[PDB]
């Protein structure tokens, strides 16, 4: 399946304060009106569906934006040759802490995390770990990226992610918003910038990408409605990046209002 | 224990400093000074450098930005590293100097005019719209313009009835 | 010396460039912290062979 991205994927530039100016820069942004590959697990509930396990290649960036009320996706592990010689990169954000670790171990190919999302087990049993050989770096931080409230329940939560591989770093952007209950393939038309959170100084050369899905043990009331149990309401979107000039506008406080793709039509070039 | 100096055990720690092809991490420790405010001095922050007067501006920056640019792509706002306070920098004082001479054949008295100053960055002292005029007194009369100064201010070597350059 | 003569006529003549020079230097870096466990915990007496 495919969808249309009106105007999204515009992250914040370098940490430079600009107010009421029109600055243009060249970086790996997301072009407007682009085709986004939708490879979400169709169902599973009331009709077992095939677990979507897309080994999509990491091509100079990826645009991840999931619409979920409860946490259904945990890991965004990368890699190039995921059999014996590849340093893993776990971005699992459970309830306790983050599991950022680049230790060298046996790489597996399990689509789910372990099993048994019920309350009887822990938050995330690391059954994917076979045997460690030699570790290099582990960022076990307390603040986790997964920040789900789940107060009203009727309104979902859209949390975007922008992953880019720097020559000597690994920048990670994220941004959440209380998206209202809507039908699939109905992304809200509106500008929204992502705030920089962390910057891992890693020097690995990843080429492919393979995520994993895991349901949190904090099982709420049975969501018989469409905005309830999100076991079969995944929104796994993937968008590639490419170099393109963008014109950014700043407000009187330091926030970005909108942006111009600079290549859409002869009218945009004149602007 | 009852042995010679050739039996003493030596616990040796072998440092192997390594610098490969990846982000470096074991660097060296750094120091700091105090915060001299209101003085045109040099500042050397983590990444930015320069000189000027350090002040305090009422700006609200997002908690991830550290640098600051202006309309002309110039550094104008900074952030205190170990204090998290909004500091504002201003260029050091400067300007031009002009000399008013009524003629060597008449007298040798001259006057100076520092363009762009409020009579504060270094004798009759009078503030005008072009700078600080040092060496002339402002007369409340009105005559013809002889030496144009600026913004309607004119000067002429006149008598005070001793002669001096007067301003009007 | 600017006009290259010994007789100056009546008028105003722009000359020099007033300038205040910088003085001290202030260095500021973040609260040190993250002291590495660069010492084997008080060189624990327990050593291998």
């Amino acid at each position: 399946a495919y969808t249309n991205s009106f105007t999204r994927g515009v992250y914040y530039p370098d940490k430079v304060f600009r107010s009421s100016v029109l600055h243009s820069t060249q970086d790996l942004f997301l072009p407007f009106f682009s085709n986004v590959t939708w490879f979400h697990v169709i169902s599973g509930t009331n009709g077992t569906k095939r677990f979507d396990n897309p080994v999509l290649p990491f091509n100079d960036g990826v645009y991840f934006a999931s619409i979920e009320k409860s946490n259904i996706i945990r890991g965004w592990i990368f890699g190039t040759t995921l059999d014996s010689k590849t340093q893993s990169l776990l971005i699992v954000n459970n309830a306790t802490n983050v599991v950022i670790k680049v230790c060298e171990f046996q790489f597996c190919n399990d689509p789910f995390l372990d099993h048994k999302n019920n309350k009887s087990w822990m938050e995330s049993e690391f059954r994917v770990y076979s045997s460690a050989n030699n570790c290099t770096f582990e960022y076990v931080s307390q603040p986790f990226l997964m920040d789900l409230e789940g107060k009203q329940g009727n309104f979902k939560n859209l949390r975007e992610f922008v992953f880019k591989n720097i020559d000597g770093y690994f920048k990670i952007y994220s941004k959440h918003t209380p998206i209202i209950v809507r039908e699939p393939e109905d992304l809200p038309q509106g500008f929204s910038a992502l705030e920089p959170l962390v910057d891992l100084p890693i020097g690995i050369n990843i080429t492919r990408f393979q995520t994993l899905l895991a349901l949190h043990r904090s099982y709420l009331t049975p969501g018989d409605s469409s905005s309830g149990w999100t076991a079969g309401a995944a929104a796994y979107y993937v968008g590639y990046l490419q170099p393109r000039t963008f014109l950014l506008k700043y407000n009187e406080n330091g926030t970005i209002t909108d942006a111009v793709d600079c290549a859409l039509d002869p009218l945009s070039e004149t602007k | 224990p009852t042995y010679g100096v050739g039996h003493q055990p030596y616990r040796v720690v072998v440092l192997s400093f390594e610098l490969l092809h990846a982000p470096a991490t074991v660097c060296g420790p750094k120091k700091s000074t105090n915060l001299v405010k209101n003085k045109c001095v040099n500042f050397n922050f983590n990444g930015l450098k320069g000189t000027g007067v350090l002040t305090e501006s009422n700006k609200k920056f997002l908690p991830f930005q550290q640098f600051g640019r202006d309309i002309a792509d110039t550094t104008d706002a900074v952030r205190d590293p170990q204090t998290l306070e909004i500091l504002d920098i201003t260029p050091c004082s400067f300007g031009g100097v002009s000399v008013i001479t009524p003629g060597t054949n008449t007298s040798n008295q001259v006057a100076v005019l520092y363009q762009g100053v409020n009579c504060t960055e270094v004798s009759n002292v009078f503030q005008t719209r072009a700078g600080c005029l040092i060496g002339a007194e402002y007369v409340n009369n009105s005559y013809e313009c002889d030496i144009p100064i600026g913004a309607g201010i004119c000067a002429s070597y006149q008598t005070q009835t001793s002669q001096s350059i007067i301003a009007y | 010396c600017t006009l290259k003569s010994f007789t100056v006529e009546k008028g105003i003549y722009q000359t020099s460039n007033f300038r205040v020079q910088p003085t001290e230097s202030i260095v500021r870096f973040p609260n040190i912290t993250n002291l590495c466990p660069f010492d084997e915990v008080f060189n624990a007496t327990r050593f291998a062979s």
